[PDB]
RNA sequence: AGAACCUUACCUGGUCUUGACAUCCACGGAAGUUUUCAGAGAUGAGAAUGUGCCUUCGGGAACCGUGAGACAGGUGCUGCAUGGCUGUCGUCAGCUCGUGUUGUGAAAUGUUGGGUUAAGUCCCGCAACGAGCGCAACCCUUAUCCUUUGUUGCCAGCGGUCCGGCCGGGAACUCAAAGGAGACUGCCAGUGAUAAACUGGAGGAAGGUGGGGAUGACGUCAAGUCAUCAUGGCCCUUACGACCAGGGCUACACACGUGCUACAAUGGCGCAUACAAAGAGAAGCGACCUCGCGAGAGCAAGCGGACCUCAUAAAGUGCGUCGUAGUCCGGAUUGGAGUCUGCAACUCGACUCCAUGAAGUCGGAAUCGCUAGUAAUCGUGGAUCAGAAUGCCACGGUGAAUACGU
């Protein structure tokens, strides 16, 4: 319906983007349950630090994938207007699907 | 990093769409328990360098044939050189 | 053991085997490919298997059909 | 020479980004190719322009590339004379609709890459490294920069043996995570050898 | 253990009988960190001990272990370019510690069927002494008294 | 109203409930003897109920997941002590001495580079 | 972080020499998708169609063939010319600069002392007064609570029930990720120059840098890396380049290291049964279902993923059997017969079936690690990758012994 799901890399990026979408929706419309935090998948990589030998020292790498789910419960024609194209995208992949 | 073997990659990768991929639909359903005729396996006189897992997957910048990661598409050294200069979003010092 | 249904061989050597039947056998055929298995039609014929120096004159026999061409030519020189 | 790189260590703590974009693991590998490929050509065309640093992003099947510079006049030019040809080739390499931004870097002596490129470019002139390094030192506390230090390594003054002979002034806390540290590595293209220029700059505590 | 002196952390008591002495005992026998298979041997040994001898549960192994308590032990010096063994009185914490070890180590040397049985055999011969632990308890005893000089 | 307590022990999280009724044990819709707790850590679930006047005092419903046999048992051990809030923090004063309200900070150690599992440095050749 | 071709450099052969790859000149040809014959292949020699976006006619940009020199190429040489990166002493607590002073000067002082700390930590003292690197702190994760949010997560009070959180519902709770509180020798007691600090107690989930990671000073070993890359110089250049096929890197009278698997009744075997965490997955992971003893095969949902798939975790536990033997220990080696990935499994594989069942019964001098959720032991996942882990990285289960002392 309005089943939204995004993904951001930094510990706090979406928190302001998924904040502004709430008061855009709940002010003009109604309901709007709010941003569900969801589990963060963290893809951990480990590779050899030196070009030759030196396996005993390695630098560990990680990429955190932070999810959010808004889910506006009120699909009014007033609230769907003046909401889209206020995303001001900082990279984050917006997706609207079941 | 030995531009010949890197040029040999450009040949090897570019052959994968012509001789195989499309025409490698042959041998998939064809070489199977059906109905035999052995003329299907006589189509394997093709140049061979198109093979689906023939590339070493050298690093995209340098061309090291070692420490390649499928995620970044680069070698561990060029991962670290880049990683310390940022460039990979969400990448930092891992500790937990 | 391996190779599932059907014994795998190369195309160029299959023509060489059929050449020895149709045109008739003459001398040991010098072949670089070691991938092709021996067949019943290859019994009686002469071939030569390359292995990093020169083609070794290997003779085909009844019970050699089960094994490969490259088994009869050891690559690594010892002693 | 065993040290953590000041930028990378401070990415999690106190930097915005060197790449603000988001992407998925499937297209990530070919996406990272285009990020270094554009910068390879961009550094060539902005060689005389004195580029400090640029930040790539891809907002939903597009590409921005926010470019900074010490000299905005050489990058911008008359109207959109210089920017139109830059933005054209960025769209061709990326294979997508390309935007572009401009950002004037006040006080070019406060950036790492600008000072590193300024000091290393003087090596092709064949001047004294002691003075060339001291020219960056002489104006440290004058305009900004609560601390700053410069290192060179190997082939000093066309010598046979290779020394280091680094130099430092002010306060440069290399292991204080909250401390703002600007750093970038650069190399020389001189006929007498390759000297690497490392410059650590300290702006403030928070 | 040069600067830092530990607080000697206390293990929990035996879950059936409640004896903190047997909590250390099961842990000596415990190999591969298996407490469940360790105690199963311990109880099966202790049940066969008190049944055969016809004594009570807690004081069967205690009076048994009291016979295998070492009086004194020795410590190697290495000071003036020679090995000197100096005899010292083992404290009650270390007294039963070596006792439980040498019972389990003596039962380990036996060639009998089960661990419950072979351990119980050494517990059975603890009160009246023919076995290997009761031989092992006074090994240094002969070396001691000869080293009464160094004190 | 119900008398709730959480508790946990080495990534094993329990959810304890207490009431005034009968002393039948119900864990994950299963009995205490049918909760397989026969060997050491048999009565660590009722370790916080060792030194109390009970006979057959309270209903108890508990539910633990995560970790193993002993970790889940210590989650029930620490969980019941939080559920003693029916008697507020008056009975805690004696329970502080026992150290059952004390939550175990000991967690399994991470695997480290050049080490077999968290500590063991792999042996080197002679000198 | 993975030599069956490829990789791959090295070898034996077959070939090419402005070249496989990049810029420039001239010249003809759209590129290219079609096929045949010969050769192991690199490849040369034919027959097809096509001839496309700009052109006062000399042409363009893509790409292809030819020829010409400038060059291109070099995993070749020098880590005793270097950049970059890194091991190690060492996560040891040190190492220096300013002025000032001391000495004729090298230097010293500072940073010599007395206490104290994990620590050049802090205190007092001081011919030095200050600063800076390093330590500490700031970061991440974990121990606890509060607030924000309630699906795919979760199920307590309620009814409906096919006894399945499954369907209303319920928002508590666990779980989940955002922001906060909480641990500072401070509250108290004793000692201590009355200072720092120390020892103990109270509170608290967590007390004396809480636990772990990240974090590695000035420098040493002309330590490693010209082989990832970059690069000075040198050298080869119809060859030390380039392409192809097969071979080698996997050899076998030897020596050592690093591991797995054992020698077993804390155990083997068979049946039944309970309890995890962290991941991965669209050129993918594969239910359920059917076939085969099995490796897998055919059919074939859902899920770009708290949903669906890999995934039925093992130790453990309940019975039975085995009862001290080279054995129901142990699994090697070898034979016969299969599957899978892939042009391809002989050199040179993984895995399955049947059969064979070496050595080995706790191992010589000596030697390696570890102080608590650790040693030990038992499983799982990932990266690499078409396909090959006992390695490596990551995760959890159960879980000790002993620290008198330098």
């Amino acid at each position: 319906r309005i089943r939204i799901r995004l993904k951001a890399f930094d510990h706090r990026l979406i928190d302001q983007a998924t904040a502004e979408i709430v008061e855009t929706a709940k002010r003009t419309g109604a309901q709007v349950r709010g941003p569900i935090p969801l589990p963060t998948r963290k893809e951990r990589f480990t590779v050899l630090i030196s070009p030759h030998v030196n396996k005993d020292a390695r630098d560990q790498y990680e990429i955190r994938t932070h999810l959010r789910l808004v889910d506006i419960v009120e699909p009014t024609e007033k609230t769907v207007d003046a909401l889209m194209r206020l995303d001001l995208a900082a990279g984050v992949d917006v997706q609207i699907s079941l | 990093a030995k531009q010949s073997m890197k040029a040999r990659e450009v040949k090897r990768v570019a052959l994968a769409d012509k001789y195989f991929a499309k025409r490698a639909e042959l041998k998939a359903i064809i070489s199977d328990v059906n109905a035999r005729w052995n003329a299907v396996l006589k189509l394997q006189t093709l140049p061979r360098d198109s093979s689906p897992s023939r590339q070493r997957n050298r690093c995209r910048q340098t061309g090291r044939p070692h420490g390649f990661l499928r995620k970044f598409g680069l070698s561990r050294i060029k991962v670290r050189e880049a990683a310390m200069r940022g460039e990979i979003p969400g990448l930092k010092k891992a500790s937990w | 053991r391996s190779l599932k249904k059907g014994p795998f061989i190369d195309l160029h050597l299959l023509k060489k085997v059929e050449k020895a039947v149709e045109s008739g056998d003459k001398k040991p055929l010098r072949t670089w490919s070691r991938r092709s298995t021996i067949f019943p039609n290859m019994i009686g014929l002469t071939i030569a298997v390359h292995n990093g120096r020169q083609h070794v004159p290997v003779f085909v026999t009844d019970e050699m059909v089960g094994h490969k061409l490259g088994e009869f030519a050891p690559t690594r020189t010892y002693r | 020479g065993q040290k953590v790189h000041p930028n990378g260590i401070r990415l999690g703590i106190v930097k915005p980004w060197n790449s603000t974009w988001f992407a998925n693991t499937k297209e990530f590998a070919d996406n990272l190719d285009s990020d270094f490929k554009v910068r390879q050509y961009l550094t060539k065309e902005l060689a005389k322009a004195s580029v400090s640093r640029i930040v790539i992003e891809r907002p939903a099947k597009s590409i921005r590339v926010t470019i900074h510079t010490a000299r905005p006049g050489i990058v911008i030019g008359k109207k959109g004379e210089d920017v139109e040809k830059l933005r054209k080739v960025v769209a061709d390499i990326a294979g997508v609709p390309a935007q572009i931004n401009i950002a004037e870097v006040r006080k070019p002596e406060l950036d790492a890459k600008l000072v590193a490129d300024s000091i290393t470019s003087q090596l092709e002139r064949r001047v004294m490294f002691r003075r060339a390094m001291k020219r960056a030192v002489q104006n440290a506390m004058r305009l900004g920069a609560k601390g700053i230090k410069v290192e060179v390594s190997g082939r000093l003054g066309g010598a046979e043996i290779a020394r280091t002979e680094w130099y430092r002034e002010g306060r440069v806390p290399l292991h204080t995570l909250r401390a703002d540290i600007d750093y970038n590595t650069s190399e020389a293209h001189t006929t007498y050898g390759v000297i690497g220029v490392k410059v650590w700059i300290f702006k403030g505590e928070i | 253990p040069r600067r830092r002196v530990i607080g000697q952390r206390k293990i929990l008591p035996d879950p059936k009988f409640g004896s903190e002495l047997l909590a250390k005992f099961v842990n000596i026998l415990m190999v591969d960190g298996k407490k469940s298979t360790a105690e199963s041997i311990v109880y099966s040994a202790l049940e066969t001990l008190a049944q055969r001898s016809g004594k009570s549960e807690l004081e069967a192994f205690e009076v048994a272990l009291e016979n295998v308590r070492p009086t004194v032990e020795v410590k190697s010096r290495r000071v003036g370019g020679s090995t000197y063994q100096v005899p010292v009185e083992v404290r009650p914490v270390r007294r039963n510690a070596l006792a439980m070890r040498w019972i389990v180590e003596a039962a380990r040397k036996r060639g009998d069927k089960s661990m419950a049985l072979r351990l119980a055999n050494e517990l059975s011969d603890a009160a009246e002494n023919k076995g290997t632990a009761v031989k092992k308890r006074e090994d240094v005893h002969r070396m001691a008294e000869a080293n009464k000089a160094f004190a | 109203n119900q008398y709730y307590g959480t508790g946990r022990r080495k990534s094993s999280a329990a959810r304890v409930f207490i009431k005034p009724g009968n002393g039948k044990i119900v864990i994950n819709q299963r009995s205490l003897e049918q909760y397989f707790g026969r060997e050491t850590a048999r009565m660590v679930v009722r370790q916080p109920l060792e030194l109390v006047d009970m006979v057959e005092k309270l209903d108890l419903y508990i539910t633990v997941k995560g970790g193993g046999i002993s970790g889940q048992a210590g989650a029930i051990r620490h969980g019941i002590t939080r559920a003693l809030m029916e008697y507020d923090e008056s009975l805690r004063s004696e329970l502080r001495k026992a150290g059952f309200v004390t939550r175990d900070a000991r967690q399994v150690e991470r695997k480290k580079v050049g080490l077999r599992k968290a500590r063991r440095r792999p042996q080197f050749s002679k000198r």
